[PDB]
DNA sequence: TCAATATCCACCTGCAGATTCTACCAAAAGTGTATTTGGAAACTGCTCCATCAAAAGGCATGTTCAGCTGAATTCAGCTGAACATGCCTTTTGATGGAGCAGTTTCCAAATACACTTTTGGTAGAATCTGCAGGTGGATATTGAT
DNA sequence: ATCAATATCCACCTGCAGATTCTACCAAAAGTGTATTTGGAAACTGCTCCATCAAAAGGCATGTTCAGCTGAATTCAGCTGAACATGCCTTTTGATGGAGCAGTTTCCAAATACACTTTTGGTAGAATCTGCAGGTGGATATTGA
């Protein structure tokens, strides 16, 4: 399922970052990063849901979560 | 008969700030002028964005500031970029910028 | 019958990217990831559109953050060519690892 | 139910540096993160200051105190100037 | 005169008894240990109140120190804790 | 009136009940504090150092030493994942770095 | 008191190359002394700064190990041993 | 015909050295004065508790030490074992100093 | 340099989705009074910081020399970019319905208060030892041959 | 391989610089009795959020060619480590004078309570508007010959 992010994707984020030229090797190690990176934000975010006891994680959650992580985002309250 | 903010000359809520300062656990009692000093830095820093990115807006030939414009505002200035250089302006895109030796010849 | 050289439509995607601002991974997939994995946490979930569309901007953010400092760590070793190698060094010197 | 923001002061202040400019509604979010998140800041390094301090109350000069530490130096400076003027004023009407 | 301040000395010693009867600590050692008593309790005690703020709820109960608990501490280090705490508590109000 | 049991006592810690229950107030964390929040925040402190001075004294002991310093906290810590992950931004006083030295350095 | 003046030099080269063993650094270019005085230049002025900030709040003369350790805690460095 | 450690040798001995150990590296006196210069510098009339010039020596130490350790990896992932300026200004631009 | 294939850049043009705009109500934000209290003055007890003196040797400083790095080249095997294809997974819109955040009150349990007694801690004494700093003697390593 | 030159490692001492164990107040827990306040809580209700279709492109998965990028291998000037001589200056030890933290007591400007009295800011619809996005048409930028 992680599998969903595909080469090409993973291909134009790294250009974005102003990448030329890709290892093969490259995709398998990015997708790896990406689930950690989801897995710990995820995680706190329904933390923080569960916490208010519902059972809908909302935008809010992800930013306290994402907060917590010093990956402050600005544009979905705070 | 007159509020804070204006009486302050300030554009910001006042009254809020104040409300805010008390009520977010931060001390027992808060003086009186640090609602409006708050106020006034935060109106400040906020006016300070707007002109940058309003800016940044007239050189793409456009009226409306969108997020790209605030995040081209905040990168490209030190003093804000070194402020928020652990936050992340959703959809504000990255700052054009290629290592030269990337480039062709 | 044209050809153009290697490397040269990768820079031009490049300029294309860096100016542009949309999301780079399709929304099906990762929306598709993020509930797969918030299963392994609490079960029968519900997720603002906006949350998703939070997760997958900080996301892609962090990311293409990471992309940068991997490709200043492949451009140290006087490569061109970014390789699991630049991705680890970046990510441990971050103290991610 | 109520659900306040900074939103008509971001757009008020915005007329005065550009009358002539608007703000996307994605952008008025962005805007109030940010005053949120610098607000958050101030107050809570102005929450400590007492504390080391060990003073009951958060004053203005908490707050300045509190800017200097937080704000780039020349941003710092202005902002300082702001908040000492816009209380100085405040004050003696 | 010189006024009297307060410390967590005692209990960390306590405790190290408790673990390992024969060893003692430095001074320093405990110059140590309590900052990190002190500087965890902020933690919790912070991301405890944060949480408690972003639910609109003026109470800290042991609901959010455990919370709070599960966001700071990693892997078993948190179940431990946890363990810990509830078990301490209810034997608390259990009389 | 009744005989004077401590919280501490009453929860079978070693660490102050009353004392943490002090600070969360006159700490301006929240406006209200549960009676159990004092209790389950010592326990975890209680647990937590418990957890490290274990580790230290044993690094005390594989150096011959009867009393623990701050080396001994710092190969405990920096030894154990997890607690290494928890003070992975907080440095120790006295306490060096860990014996390491990469591969390619070594004579060959 | 007399005039103080270029004492970033008192970072011998002998110190600097100390440290890097300690960092577990077996060669040392011949440059990395002055780059390295230069980074420890701001990494000291960045805490003073912000620990005599904690001072002159206090309207104290003296620069007390509290105000360091607030100083490095808010420039996120957290030093334990002084803390108390 | 005198003794001679092939180089190379007495660093690793140097290494295995200080690792061990946890004194403080730079001397006491020449980096009490780069305080005091550098704090004059902000402010006048200043006074240091003896405690606070302990608490910065060993911040910084602890900070070049651990700069160092990033500083050797980037040496490293150049195929070097020389640390040179490029290194140190990559590890602190990564480690997000100033970038 | 000449020539050809694609890119890019402009100036328009025209809906379509957002945005300013045009009205109205509970929740705040000022007011007026009364009460309470934090922390600024002033003063003074006393810690401890800045200094100065002196002697001793641990180290920083400079210099000689040459091992073995880092920086250059050269070279070609093969990893990864540019492409033309082929087709299926994602994007886009409506429903339709169920789950469920969000309120809305009740109110039994849980906190905050006021302050009165009771002790657990903390600050110096009095009492103790782990081990720093030395010394030798194995043991283990390096580096020449 | 084998010494010969050093450096490292371990155990054996033993006074004393620090860590333990005592002792003795008193700051602040613990007890009680007496007002708030909190936030579960059984019902209810309009959003939001999944599901389900259901087509249409895009956009991604493939299999080709070959350009040129990354290593591997070989070189070698000279940078940087090791070893030494020389003697500077940081350390160590102490003793002193005061600059200044800190501990106590006064209380007055200032912040908090309360009770109301007005004004706002947020919430829905109501009238435009700014670009996005598509469309030539004209130089650019590449790249092959
Ligand atoms: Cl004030
Ligand atoms: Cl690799
Ligand atoms: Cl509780
Ligand atoms: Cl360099
Ligand atoms: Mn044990
Ligand atoms: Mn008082
Ligand atoms: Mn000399
Ligand atoms: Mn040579
Ligand atoms: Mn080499
Ligand atoms: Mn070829
Ligand atoms: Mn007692
Ligand atoms: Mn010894
Ligand atoms: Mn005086
Ligand atoms: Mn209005
Ligand atoms: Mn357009």
């Amino acid at each position: 399922n992680i599998q969903g992010i595909t080469k090409p994707a993973i291909r134009r984020l790294a250009r974005r970052g102003g990448v030329k030229r890709i290892s093969g090797l490259i995709y398998e190690e990015t997708r790896g990063v990406l689930q950690v990176f989801l897995e710990n934000v995820i995680r706190d975010a329904v933390t923080y849901t569960e916490h208010a006891k519902r059972k809908t994680v909302t935008a809010m959650d992800v930013v306290y979560a994402l907060k917590r992580q010093g990956r402050t985002l600005y544009g979905f309250g705070g | 008969a007159k509020t804070r903010s204006s009486r302050a000359g300030l554009q910001f809520p006042v009254g809020r700030v104040h409300r805010l300062l008390r009520k977010g656990n931060y001390s027992e009692r808060v003086g009186a002028g640090a609602p409006v000093y708050l106020a006034a830095v935060l109106e400040y820093l906020t006016a300070e964005i707007l002109e940058l990115a309003g800016n940044a807006a007239r050189d793409n030939k456009k009226t409306r500031i969108i997020p790209r414009h605030l995040q081209l505002a905040i990168r490209n200035d030190e003093e804000l970029n070194k402020l928020l250089g652990r936050v992340t302006i959703a959809q504000g895109g990255v700052l054009p910028n290629i290592q030269a030796v990337l480039l062709p010849k | 019958p044209h050809r153009y050289r290697p490397g040269t439509v990768a820079l031009r995607e490049i300029r294309r990217y860096q100016k542009s601002t949309e999301l780079l991974i399709r929304k099906l997939p990762f929306q598709r990831l993020v509930r797969e994995i918030a299963q392994d946490f609490k079960t029968d979930l519900r997720f603002q559109s906006s949350a998703v569309m939070a997760l997958q901007e900080a996301c892609e953010a962090y990311l293409v953050g990471l992309f940068e400092d991997t490709n200043l760590c492949a451009i140290h070793a006087k490569r061109v060519t970014i390789m699991p190698k630049d991705i680890q060094l970046a990510r441990r010197i971050r103290g991610e690892r | 139910s109520r659900k306040e923001s900074y939103s008509i002061y971001v757009y008020k202040v915005l007329k005065q540096v550009h009358p002539d400019t608007g703000i996307s509604s994605k952008a008025m979010g962005i805007m109030n993160s940010f005053v949120n998140d610098i607000f958050e800041r101030i107050a809570g390094e102005a929450s400590r200051l007492a504390h080391y301090n060990k003073r009951s109350t958060i004053t203005s000069r908490e707050i300045q105190t509190a800017v200097r530490l937080l704000l780039p130096g020349e941003l710092a400076k202005h902002a300082v100037s702001e908040g000492t003027k816009a209380v100085t004023k405040y004050t003696s009407a």
